[PDB]
RNA sequence: CCUGGUCCACCCGUGACGCUGAGGCGCGAAAGCGUGGGGAGCAAACCGGAUUAGAUACCCGGGUAGUCCACGCCCUAAACGAUGCGCGCUAGGUCUCUGGGUCUCCUGGGGGCCGAAGCUAACGCGUUAAGCGCGCCGCCUGGGGAGUACGGCCGCAAGGC
RNA sequence: UAGCGCCGGCCAACUCCGUGCCAGCAGCCGCGGUAAUACGGAGGGCGCGAGCGUUACCCGGAUUCACUGGGCGUAAAGGGCGUGUAGGCGGCCUGGGGCGUCCCAUGUGAAAGACCACGGCUCAACCGUGGGGGAGCGUGGGAUACGCUCAGGCUAGACG
């Protein structure tokens, strides 16, 4: 909530190509063939976006975090592992929202296998199943790591790159789900309901935005939490 | 033509109990109280889903066979109603109800509409004093439909009007049983008729 | 050159609104400006203003759109759903007062050019004069 | 609470080594006759499953119709593909005059008097979709003045 | 050597002098015709050899008109982007030809690819429109009969419209 | 006095027997070669009814000559290309005229028919009376936004 001047490394967009003309309103200028985001409109939209986040958080709503860009996976896997908003980390499975019932059946199988590895029934039905179900539970935890928390459809989604995660955006639009996204120059701003015009490639931009967002979430429900242990993920 | 022949077979074919004999459609002898399936060898067989034309044709035939009016006069009355200003269906019903034979039936002078047709055709009914023997005669609001003084001694009229003692008449009709007469007070509204017909189906049938 | 300047302005407005532009520049003319007056008066546009491009005068039409919609295709509803030129060069359309069309049973407008100025269907009908059926808008 | 009527049912065939294999498709309209309609096209190896699936899809795709005394507020004209639907409001006592498909759709919507015309392609599916988009493109005077507030 | 079109920069001059275009007129690959010339290679027709059930073909050896030139005819075509011309409007990215410029790039003209909105029955089109508009011309109205018959015009003829 | 057509789908109405690509039916799709709801007969049913069918012709549906209201990349359809005649169409500003355009007043628009109301034959068909109409054209007066014309001006099209 105090990220006015601390925006170090967010204004750097993508190159001259691979952009989207609809983003021109959020662009300041072009330095050395690289689009640079307008600093003013960034906080201009941040006001409205963080205000919507605070409103939805103090109401007890759930926000799905979607990150697959390989530069925000390790960040989302813990910023959502904070206050219980679920997340999608490895890859976004087609139908996680429009076919939510079938994915919830997969989650039922996940907790079923977790219960079988808690009961003494691990030894019966010998080692063949003890390896098959082991690998099955392994991949179910790999893909449904954060998704297992969604009991019903979420009240909003948070995307790190709406171009890389366009399928999730489309599925949210189909179900009238508000779409919060950290957009860059390579994305269509019209599809995003609450835009955050920043950088999606750098690690510091994602860490800053998501840390401040989860901090605002916990602040909307009281009990301000310590600074997130995501700085060590700079490496 | 008048379709003259079996009638309760129409009570059966239309699927709705019609009253074409007057009595015996109320008694447990209508053959609709005991045989609700359509006539013929293939009456008890499982019915197929009727086409839209089938539905509209059946409804129009129901409404037409209720009054015993031929197709010619029926279509003529419908076109006349569609020419006029107002709802085509309610106006068509008001026209059909304004026929002299139907008024005689509604006034309880006859037990059935065909018996009323015979009573009219044989000059047993007067309109405003003058004898009228036309079932297709259109009764205007205010016309006094009476029984001929020379016919007031007939056994059938005595029976029918002796049974009308205590019976109520339609909201658009008045009845004097001692004088054996009545008055067409107004045109009947759709809410005044309890006919088992959807008028819009007939309008759509003739819309083709 | 332009064969029909008025139809050119109408098509500029159509093509602009179809991509949700902010404003569009049309080569300026008194007739076009008098039509734009009716447009802005009827609420199809936020208004117009005279401007100057490198050497020549133009008219900036500031377009109008509805609220951003939900679900797929969040693009807002168009304020000008339809705008079509009627009296074109090569087939000019003149109507009497008893021949003025009621556009969309009321919800639209028809712009006429009459001897008493450029009016709308209801305006001309109240004035009792007819003329050239410029265009229909709804 | 909700009336459901099927528009058409057809049997399609795909070729496989050995012969043709059949798949049934069905159109279904659902309406409360209060101003809400819904169109659905279901496909299934058998007919009843296709009808049920079309009903579900139709209930999932709803359209709010602004009726004005049993009729439409303003005439519409919609091209879906090569099919064209032309709608025009009518005074009471007129009745619904339309082909089978638009008649069913409009009757389930609660319309009582309207005039229609199918043009170009008479395809029942495309005519149904054009009728749906026509009902979706309807605007009330309130909506019109709402868009022109400024 | 003679000569046509075209593009850019300067913003210099005229001051609506514009667009299209039924007729008309002219140009119009190849093949074909006339007169004269030329004739290496190729090569219809044709002469043979093979193949084949036969082989009036494909394959092989020859070979004339022709292909070439001058002049005059002929008016056809998958004469194709199977998309008439002109003007305006409507995201961009990339490759390229050619100018101009503060020469990372910008700007203008042309040739390609991918794609916004939109269009299309779909394939696909998408600032080189098949999008949105306007003007003018040409043409279509089920298939066969048939681009045949008759008539007319043109042509030496083949034949064309 | 009750008859005539139909009963595979379009299209309302189904069974039995005979026949066996025969005899036949058929507006279009089509039916018949052993078990035909399609032929022929029967029973039954559907539709009209002093009529019912058939044929012919006209409009309709047919947005299938598309003014309203269509098209031409691959479905029928862009002329092989150009130059250009007539013709069609014509950027911005001011003024005159008022030809197109528009308005008012007025004349004309016979009757019958059509529409509406009342009335006369017991109803109706039929008929009478009254009412309302209406484009177009003539005349008088008026308007000038647009199109037209004339006079002038401008430079964004075009040309140099
Ligand atoms: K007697
Ligand atoms: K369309
Ligand atoms: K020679
Ligand atoms: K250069
Ligand atoms: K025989
Ligand atoms: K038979
Ligand atoms: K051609
Ligand atoms: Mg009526
Ligand atoms: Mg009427
Ligand atoms: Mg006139
Ligand atoms: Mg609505
Ligand atoms: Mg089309
Ligand atoms: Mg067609
Ligand atoms: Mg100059
Ligand atoms: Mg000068
Ligand atoms: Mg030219
Ligand atoms: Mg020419
Ligand atoms: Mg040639
Ligand atoms: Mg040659
Ligand atoms: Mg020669
Ligand atoms: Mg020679
Ligand atoms: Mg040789
Ligand atoms: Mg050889
Ligand atoms: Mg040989
Ligand atoms: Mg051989
Ligand atoms: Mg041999
Ligand atoms: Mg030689
Ligand atoms: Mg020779
Ligand atoms: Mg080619
Ligand atoms: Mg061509
Ligand atoms: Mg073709
Ligand atoms: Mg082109
Ligand atoms: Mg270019
Ligand atoms: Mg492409
Ligand atoms: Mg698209
Ligand atoms: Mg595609
Ligand atoms: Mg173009
Ligand atoms: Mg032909
Ligand atoms: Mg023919
Ligand atoms: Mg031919
Ligand atoms: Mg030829
Ligand atoms: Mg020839
Ligand atoms: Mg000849
Ligand atoms: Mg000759
Ligand atoms: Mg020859
Ligand atoms: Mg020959
Ligand atoms: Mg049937
Ligand atoms: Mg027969
Ligand atoms: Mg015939
Ligand atoms: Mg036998
Ligand atoms: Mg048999
Ligand atoms: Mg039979
Ligand atoms: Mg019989
Ligand atoms: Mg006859
Ligand atoms: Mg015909
Ligand atoms: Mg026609
Ligand atoms: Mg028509
Ligand atoms: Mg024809
Ligand atoms: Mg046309
Ligand atoms: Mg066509
Ligand atoms: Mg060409
Ligand atoms: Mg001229
Ligand atoms: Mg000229
Ligand atoms: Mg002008
Ligand atoms: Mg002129
Ligand atoms: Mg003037
Ligand atoms: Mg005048
Ligand atoms: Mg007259
Ligand atoms: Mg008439
Ligand atoms: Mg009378
Ligand atoms: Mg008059
Ligand atoms: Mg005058
Ligand atoms: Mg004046
Ligand atoms: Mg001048
Ligand atoms: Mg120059
Ligand atoms: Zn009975």
């Amino acid at each position: 909530t105090v990220k006015e001047l601390l925006e170090a490394g967010v204004h750097f967009g993508h190159e001259r190509k691979r952009w989207n003309p609809k983003f021109a309103r959020y662009i300041y200028a072009e330095r050395n063939g690289i689009h640079i985001i307008d600093l003013q409109k960034t906080m201009e939209e941040l006001e409205r976006t963080f205000r919507f986040i605070e409103d939805l958080a103090m109401r007890g709503g759930t926000i799905l975090f979607v990150g697959t860009k390989k530069q925000a996976q390790d960040i989302v896997r813990m910023e959502a592992e904070r206050a219980g908003m679920p997340y999608v980390n490895q890859r976004w499975l087609g139908g996680m929202l429009t076919n939510f019932k079938t994915i919830s059946q997969r989650v039922h199988r996940l907790e079923e296998l977790e219960a079988l590895f808690a009961s003494p029934e691990i030894e019966e039905r010998p080692k063949k199943e003890q390896v098959r179900l082991k690998h099955e539970l392994e991949r179910l935890q790999k893909y449904l790591s954060g998704f297992r928390l969604l009991k019903r459809l979420p009240d909003a989604i948070f995307v790190v790159d709406p171009t890389k995660e366009a399928i999730a955006v489309r599925e949210a639009r189909k179900l009238f789900i508000p779409v919060i996204a950290l957009a860059d120059t390579d994305s269509d701003p019209d599809l995003v309901d609450y835009i955050i015009p920043g950088n999606d490639d750098a690690i510091r931009s994602i860490q800053l935005i998501l840390s401040r967002a989860v901090d605002l979430i916990i602040q909307a429900r009281g009990g301000v939490v310590e600074p997130s242990p995501s700085y060590a993920l700079v490496q | 033509g008048r379709y003259i022949g079996p009638v309760c077979r129409l009570c059966r074919r239309e699927g709705v109990k019609l009253y074409l004999k007057g009595e015996r459609c109320y008694s447990p002898k209508c053959a609709m109280e005991r045989r609700p399936y359509p006539p013929g060898q293939h009456g008890q067989k499982r019915a197929r889903r009727p086409s839209d034309y089938a539905v509209r044709l059946r409804e129009k035939q129901k409404l037409r066979r209720i009054y015993g009016i031929s197709e010619r006069q029926f279509r003529n009355l419908f076109e006349e109603a569609s020419k006029k200003k107002g709802v085509t269906g309610s106006v068509f019903l008001g026209l059909l109800e304004s026929r002299l034979d139907n008024v005689v039936y509604r006034l309880g002078f006859a037990v059935s509409r065909r018996q009323a047709r015979q009573l009219v055709r044989h000059g047993h009914i007067t309109v405003n004093g003058r004898r009228v023997d036309l079932p297709s005669y259109r009764v205007r609001p205010g016309d006094e439909i009476a029984v001929a003084e020379k016919s007031r001694n007939l056994e059938l009229i005595r029976q029918n009007l002796e049974a009308m003692k205590g019976r109520k008449v339609g909201p658009w009709l008045s009845l004097d049983v001692e004088g054996m007469k009545g008055k067409f007070l107004r045109l009947p509204d759709r809410e005044d008729l309890a006919l088992p017909v959807n008028e819009q189906l007939v309008i759509e049938f003739y819309s083709r | 050159m332009l064969t029909d300047p008025i139809a050119d302005m109408l098509t500029r407005i159509r093509n602009a609104t179809r991509v949700y532009k902010e404003s569009t520049d049309v080569p300026a003319s008194r007739f076009k400006e008098e039509i734009l007056r009716i447009l802005a008066r009827e609420g199809f546009i936020k208004g117009y203003e005279r401007v100057d491009v490198d050497g020549k005068p133009y008219l900036r039409v500031y377009l109008k759109y509805g609220p951003r919609r939900q679900g797929p295709d969040p693009r807002p509803e168009q304020v000008i759903h339809h705008i079509r030129r009627i009296s074109k060069p090569g087939r000019r359309v003149y109507v009497g007062v008893k021949e003025i069309p009621r556009v969309r049973r009321g919800l639209g407008i028809a712009i006429l050019s009459t001897s008493k100025g450029v009016l709308t269907d209801r305006e001309a009908r109240k004035l009792g004069v007819g003329g050239e059926l410029i265009c229909e808008v709804w | 609470d909700f009336e459901e009527k099927m528009i058409l049912i057809r049997r399609t065939a795909r070729m496989q080594a050995g012969g043709r294999r059949f798949r049934f498709g069905a159109l279904v309209v659902v309406g409360d006759r209060q101003g809400r309609v819904g169109l659905g096209f279901g496909k299934a190896p058998e007919v009843p499953l296709a009808v049920q699936k079309a009903g579900y899809y139709a209930r999932r795709n709803m359209v709010e119709v602004p009726l004005q005394n049993g009729t439409i507020p303003h005439e519409i004209e919609v091209e879906f593909g090569a099919s064209k639907i032309v709608l025009k409001p009518a005074a009471p006592g007129t009745g619904v005059i339309a082909g089978a498909v638009p008649r069913a759709i409009l009757e389930l919507a609660g319309v009582t008097d309207i005039l229609t015309k199918e043009l170009g392609s008479r395809n029942p599916i495309n005519i149904a979709y054009a009728t749906m988009e026509a009902l979706r493109q309807l605007r009330t005077k309130a909506d019109v003045e709402r868009l022109r507030k400024g």
